[PDB]
């Protein structure tokens, strides 16, 4: 999965989240087309077994349907319609938490872009049933949440990765996230 | 070498050299939209493992003229033979010709670009074909997925083809050159997005798919169509409006996240303590929870009505039900967030 955002001189925005589901997708690739194809039928639910979630009958396969996705392409504007946040996230189902704390980060704690990009995150989708912290999380909140009865535990690489764009009174500010490497551009 | 702060512009992608790309079709007079395709391509050659023409997305644009905001929705679909007993475990549905999906990116593009677009379609492909004959380093992002899945890659020719130097993954700084997607890159510049779906690609798509036992037939491409969503999501946000995809994404979700929280007024403050810090920790964890709990009522809104499940969970009501739940200083079993299956 990849997310990126993008302002436009005329202040128009497009937030775009693309994916092939896994690592790799299916793991075909055409040697003829070098096309890798997507694992998305992973992402319906079976009547079988769990990942975790129960079989849950609005998201099962049918012909012509569309898996259920994680992802979350957001744009915030302000009542004056002008561009005030372009954000979303990939990898993994962490989507949608991490978009909400980026929102969360930069919105309410005030945060810069570049800080709500690269500020430790935290992962809880209740099935199943733990929260996940980054390893460089703020330790008085692993102890808030360990003594409020939550079983924390350590992520073994990072959660999610960020791209956003949010409009200052200096102009647009933006930020890739470091944890998988990019870097913006603009003039 | 810079601060990252724009006046006019920005491109944020995952990779520096697909950011520049962005930035550089912007400069060409290209609109929002031209350079997101135009970066989009870069990205699906520089991070392979992530997202490309073999998958499916979703594009919220907002129009600065019209004021308007809209949805294009070009996720993958079962194939027309697809059936829901059609796997029996986890290894079945994640690998092979079976775990595919119909793609969707290329008519994404083209919807996008049909409704946006300034610069000539071609134009969009022209750098990222020169990236994928040329090779380019590998960068920590790839580095790390390829180091993930050694055992995998190395172990099947075609993958170790393209991502091996001397049958072992690429590292970072090492090249990666990708020749047989260039050309379809270029196919695809030349002829459109017809040459996918119903044209001189479609024929060995079907057999790649079929030879590694999947179902996906020509009618499948031929029928694939990309959708346009006039009126996304959107939830109020003090002074501001936010929008997002319907169901099948997880917009709804996020909605419910954000509206619970909401009510709670988070300010600098809520983190200047560590008293009030692992309060609101616990709060956006329990808010979490609350959201994923209705979760599982969503599926694609063409098959399984769920109109009156996302009004609910984008509703100010119940989001106010859902805090009054949250207790501050315990969490719960998963029984107490009452998740429900119809
Ligand atoms: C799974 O089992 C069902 C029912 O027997 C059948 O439709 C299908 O052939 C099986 N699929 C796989 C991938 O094993
Ligand atoms: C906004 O919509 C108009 C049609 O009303 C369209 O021509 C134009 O491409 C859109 N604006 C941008 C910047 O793409
Ligand atoms: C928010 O959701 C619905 C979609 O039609 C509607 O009530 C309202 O117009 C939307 N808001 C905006 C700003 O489009
Ligand atoms: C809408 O919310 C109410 C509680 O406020 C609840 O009774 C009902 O289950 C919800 N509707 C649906 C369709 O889930
Ligand atoms: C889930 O996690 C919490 C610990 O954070 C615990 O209170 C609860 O009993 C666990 N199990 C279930 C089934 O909810
Ligand atoms: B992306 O690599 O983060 C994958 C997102 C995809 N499926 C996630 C569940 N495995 C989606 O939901 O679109
Ligand atoms: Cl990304
Ligand atoms: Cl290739």
């Amino acid at each position: 999965t990849a997310h990126l955002s993008v302002v436009a001189e005329d202040g128009s925005a497009v937030s775009a989240t693309s994916t092939i589901n896994l690592y790799f997708g299916s793991k075909v690739r055409s040697p003829v087309s070098g096309i890798l194809f997507n694992n998305e039928m992973d992402d319906f639910s079976s009547p079988s077994i769990t990942n975790g979630v129960p079989p849950s009958p609005a998201n099962f396969i049918q012909p012509g349907k569309q898996p259920l996705s994680s992802m979350c392409p957001t744009i915030m504007v302000g009542q004056d319609g002008q561009v005030r946040m372009v954000v979303g996230a990939a990898g993994g189902t962490q989507i949608t938490t991490a978009t909400a704390l980026a929102i969360i980060y930069n919105l309410w704690f005030g945060y810069d872009v570049k800080r709500a990009v690269e500020e430790p995150r935290l992962h809880n989708q209740l099935l199943p049933n733990v929260t996940t912290v980054e390893r460089n999380i703020d330790q008085a909140v692993t102890a808030a949440l360990e003594t409020r009865h939550h079983h924390t535990q350590i992520a073994s690489t990072f959660i999610a990765v960020v791209q956003a764009i949010v409009r200052t009174a200096g102009g647009w500010a933006a930020a890739s996230d470091s944890r998988k490497g990019g870097e913006p551009a603009g003039y | 070498p810079d601060n990252h702060v724009y006046t006019r512009a920005a491109v944020a992608a995952d990779a520096k050299q697909c950011s520049k790309i962005g930035r550089d079709a912007l400069r060409d007079g290209g609109s929002a939209v031209d350079a997101a395709i135009a970066a989009l391509l870069c990205v699906g050659l520089m991070n392979a493992h992530s997202m490309g023409i073999g998958g499916g997305l979703f594009l919220t644009i907002y129009n600065s003229t019209t004021r308007k905001a809209e949805v294009i929705n070009a996720r993958e679909v079962a194939p027309r033979l697809a059936f829901a007993t059609m796997f029996n475990s986890s290894e079945q549905s994640q690998k092979g010709g079976l775990s595919v999906a119909v793609p969707g990116e290329i008519r994404g593009y083209e919807l996008a670009h049909q409704r946006h677009g300034r610069l000539p379609w071609a134009r969009l492909f022209q750098p990222s074909i020169q990236l994928a004959r040329q090779g380019f380093p590998v960068g920590k992002g790839l580095a790390a997925a390829l180091e993930n899945k050694r055992t995998v890659i190395e172990q099947q020719p075609v993958l170790c083809e393209v991502f091996c130097r001397d049958r072992k993954v690429l590292r970072e700084g090492e090249r990666l050159t990708l020749p047989q997607l260039a050309d379809t890159y270029e196919t695809l510049a030349i002829e459109g997005a017809q040459a996918f779906y119903n044209g001189s690609l479609t024929a060995q798509i079907v057999k790649d798919i079929q030879a590694a036992g999947g179902i996906v037939t020509a009618e499948d491409l031929n029928n694939y169509r990309a959708e346009l969503i006039e009126h996304p999501l959107n939830i109020s946000l003090g002074d501001a409006v936010l929008y997002m995809p319907s169901a099948p994404l997880s917009g709804p979700v996020l909605a419910l996240i954000l509206n619970i929280l909401k009510g709670y007024n988070f300010s600098r403050e809520s983190v200047e303590s560590p008293e009030q810090k692992g309060l609101t920790y616990h709060r956006i964890v329990e808010a979490f929870r609350f959201a994923y709990a209705k979760r599982t009522l969503l599926g694609d809104p063409k098959f399984v009505d769920v109109t009156e499940v996302v009004r609910n969970m984008t509703s100010e009501f119940f989001a106010a039900q859902l805090r009054a739940q949250i207790s501050d200083d315990t969490t719960h079993p998963i029984s107490y967030y009452k998740p429900e299956f119809y």
